[PDB]
């Protein structure tokens, strides 16, 4: 009806009413924000200077989700100019709500200039609870989480807003055992939430879902009965999910759930199709790091070796130690698996790298471990798939494994026992270094075979020339 | 008067779609299937 | 077995509230204003 | 050529690729072949089509 | 089940003189050098330039006389918009990392421009093109 009224009053050339391009923008609020907005923009245009404080602060709060940000910060701007014409009744409650707004913005930008409207805010209407959660969380990232007892008393000014207790929840979650709580603390204060607030809340749901989830692989399975158990906790975190997805289908979390149940119940198929329809909906570090460890599972290794590059460069930037880590056991697996030695020096090359970033006796006895696998795949190979140069690496990569095998049988706590070192040191020290060495050999006497053949034949060549 | 002038452009439930929701009901109903269901 | 060292940990934690900048309703958004304008000659 | 070993048949086409560098008995008969093929060339662009046509 | 999956961003859509089909060229989001030429039917999908693709190809439709789908049975096509078959007539091994697929879905062409690692299992007689918007 409103488009037609439109094409209606072009085609008779009288003057559209503003107001049925804002009803348009609100009705497309939940459909298409980019016709909403360009209906919005329509409606300034012919308003002139009729402009008012809710129309730039919507263009604003819409660019600021088309991420245009200098554009949102001059419609900001110009908000914040018609501030001076509202009227005073309503003026105190449209600088609050324009303040939060610039202070967002800040947060987007520049933490400090957010943390003084914060504070001024507060100060200016302490009554108002996501002023208190924004600058409570920021503290907790500058401090690190050393604000519990902010986010307590926060919790206990508002029981009531469900924001407060997410953000509460967010932070045991985060802090739980930095702060030496219960386990179960933030399992019984979503249960009371649920229960006495709000049922159908999806976030307190997936973090009962979460926590159950954890309770489930922490748990040891020694029997039918645990293992049941075990199913059971499992049944209740789906469950869970299962009410959310109720709520709302369009949960990529409780999707992501599932998959993980599915990956402890080995149904890898569905985890990875739903694996990959996440990584179609949201892209962030969490989806390629699962991708990846689904690939691993589902014994695609060149998959999981493209994942977790896509990941560590879009991410982590080439810092993160455990990414490496996964690199390195998916080239190794690669390599074991279809017996290619390419796989095993890139496997050793980004161990030496994550080494090199830290220094730890676990990653000394990957290292270890991949060049023992080096040795004994080149042993293995034939003499005409190999050559010298791999032997001499292959030789010193062993010599190199020996000595810090030992330099880890003399650590505190190494990662396996010192006994199991020494035992597979002398092992391959024993058997490997001299087989290594007969390979050399027989490498050499190839070679010499091969060169001896090359020069006699151009002789005899010579002389029927 | 602030509660009555505010509103928010997402839903608590739907913030998960923003921009571009997509359908899981296929999912869920597999996880029903196979999981609640499950022998 | 002693073998490669790597941990497997999925990650399925829930990002923080994003308090996003709240939106003004319109002077039609409200009863009052949309009976005056109704109801106009 | 199979003495020198980057003018030679690749080494992934064929499956007897190790046991060929050296052989003379095997590059005579290359050689002959080449000498063949040098011979058409002469007769072909002397006598029969000097102009380089080669599309009949 | 499926061989690649990607997400491409449309560089230029050419119209040309057809007025059903369209060319349209696209690289890789997640690893770049990855091209991908690609004629569909306007009608039935279009396509703007900018727009986000999920492409997918596979060699079944699983989970030799064609019949329309009964409505019971499911495939892979039910997650996608769009879904081509085709034959692959040339398989380029061309520079060290240069890989070149074509493929000719009854007369539309494609051509996948990328590495060894990743277009290596593309090797096949007929393959499947699923687009996901």
């Amino acid at each position: 009806f409103l488009e037609k009224y439109v094409a209606v009053c072009q085609e008779e050339n009288y003057p559209i009413l503003p107001e049925a391009y804002l009803v348009l923008s609100r009705v497309y609020e939940n459909k298409d924000l980019n016709v909403a907005l360009d209906y919005l923009m329509k409606a300034n245009d012919i308003l002139g200077d009729k402009a008012n404080v809710y129309v730039l602060n919507n263009l604003g709060i819409y660019h600021f989700f088309r991420n245009n940000v200098s554009q949102s910060s001059d419609f900001f701007a110009q908000s914040l100019e018609a501030l001076n014409n509202v009227s005073p009744q309503n003026k105190e409650a449209l600088s609050i709500t324009l303040h939060y707004n610039k202070a967002r913005v800040e947060e987007v930008s520049n933490q400090s200039e957010a943390e003084k409207l914060y504070s001024k805010l507060m100060e200016k209407c302490p009554g108002y609870t996501s002023n208190k959660i924004r600058y409570i969380y920021l503290l907790a990232l500058k401090s690190n989480g050393n604000n519990y007892a902010d986010v307590q008393q926060l919790l206990d000014d508002f029981p009531s807003d469900l924001e407060v207790r997410s953000f509460y929840g967010w932070f045991l979650k985060r802090y739980g055992r930095k702060n030496g709580l219960k386990q179960d603390l933030e399992s019984q204060h979503h249960k009371d939430t649920l229960i006495n607030y709000d049922k159908h809340d999806c976030y307190a749901l997936l973090s009962l879902g979460n926590i159950y989830a954890t309770i489930a692989r922490e748990m040891k399975v020694t029997d039918q009965k645990q293992n049941e158990i075990k199913r059971q906790q499992y049944l209740r975190a789906a469950q869970f999910y299962h009410k959310v997805l109720s709520i709302d289908p369009k949960n990529i979390y409780a999707a992501q759930g599932i998959a993980i149940i599915f990956s402890d119940k080995e149904r890898t198929g569905l985890a990875l199709e739903i694996f990959k329809k996440v990584r179609d909906t949201v892209q962030d570090l969490g989806t390629f790091i699962n991708l990846g460890h689904c690939f691993m599972e589902a014994k695609q290794f060149g998959k999981a070796i493209e994942s977790y590059t896509i990941a560590l460069e879009k991410f982590s930037n080439g810092m993160d130690s455990k990414l490496l880590v996964l690199i390195g056991r998916a080239w190794y697996h690669r390599g074991f698996y279809e017996k290619s030695m390419d796989a095993y020096k890139k496997a050793l090359e980004v161990s030496e790298q994550a080494y090199q970033l830290s220094k730890l006796p676990a990653l000394r006895f990957n290292i270890v471990f991949i060049q023992f696998q080096i040795a004994d795949f080149v042993k293995s190979l034939p003499n005409t798939q190999r050559d010298l140069t791999t032997l001499e690496n292959a030789l010193s990569g062993l010599n190199d494994a020996i000595k810090s095998l030992l330099k880890l049988a003399e650590l505190e706590q190494p990662p396996y026992p010192s006994e199991d070192l020494k035992a597979r040191a002398t092992m391959g020290s024993n058997t490997l270094r001299n087989q290594l060495e007969r390979a050399i050999q027989d490498q050499q006497d190839y070679e010499m075979s091969i060169q001896e053949k090359l020069r006699t034949a151009r002789r005899k060549q010579q002389l029927d020339e | 008067e602030i509660a009555s002038n505010e509103r928010v452009l997402i839903d608590h439930n739907k913030v998960l779609r923003g921009l571009k929701p997509k359908d899981f009901s296929s999912v869920a109903k597999d996880c029903e299937l196979r999981i609640l269901k499950e022998k | 077995r002693q073998d490669y060292i790597a941990k497997v940990r999925y990650q399925n934690d829930l990002p923080a509230p994003p308090c996003p900048p709240k939106l003004l309703k319109y002077e039609i958004e409200k009863e009052a204003p949309q009976k005056e304008f109704l109801k106009d000659s | 050529d199979l003495m020198d070993e980057k003018n030679s048949i690749k080494p992934d086409v064929i499956e007897y690729a190790a046991d060929i560098l050296g052989d003379v008995e095997l590059q005579k008969e290359l050689n002959s072949e080449y000498e063949q093929l040098v011979s058409d060339r002469k007769f072909l662009r002397e006598i029969v089509f000097v102009n380089g046509d080669h599309n009949w | 089940s499926a061989l690649f999956d990607d997400i491409f961003t449309v560089q230029t859509v050419d119209n040309g003189r057809y007025n059903k089909v369209s060319r349209i060229i696209g690289i890789s989001t997640t690893n770049s050098a990855i091209k991908l030429t690609l004629d569909i039917n306007n009608e039935m999908f279009p396509v703007s330039q900018d727009d986000s693709l999920t492409v997918t190809l596979a060699n079944s439709l699983s989970l030799k006389s064609w019949r329309p789908p009964k409505p019971t049975d499911k495939s892979l096509a039910d997650d996608y918009d769009y879904v081509m078959f085709g034959t692959v007539y040339k398989f380029e091994e061309g520079d060290e990392d240069k890989i070149k697929v074509y493929v000719s879905f009854g007369g539309l062409l494609m051509c996948l421009e990328g590495g060894y690692k990743s277009l290596a299992s593309l090797k096949q007689d007929n393959l499947y093109i699923l687009i996901r918007r």
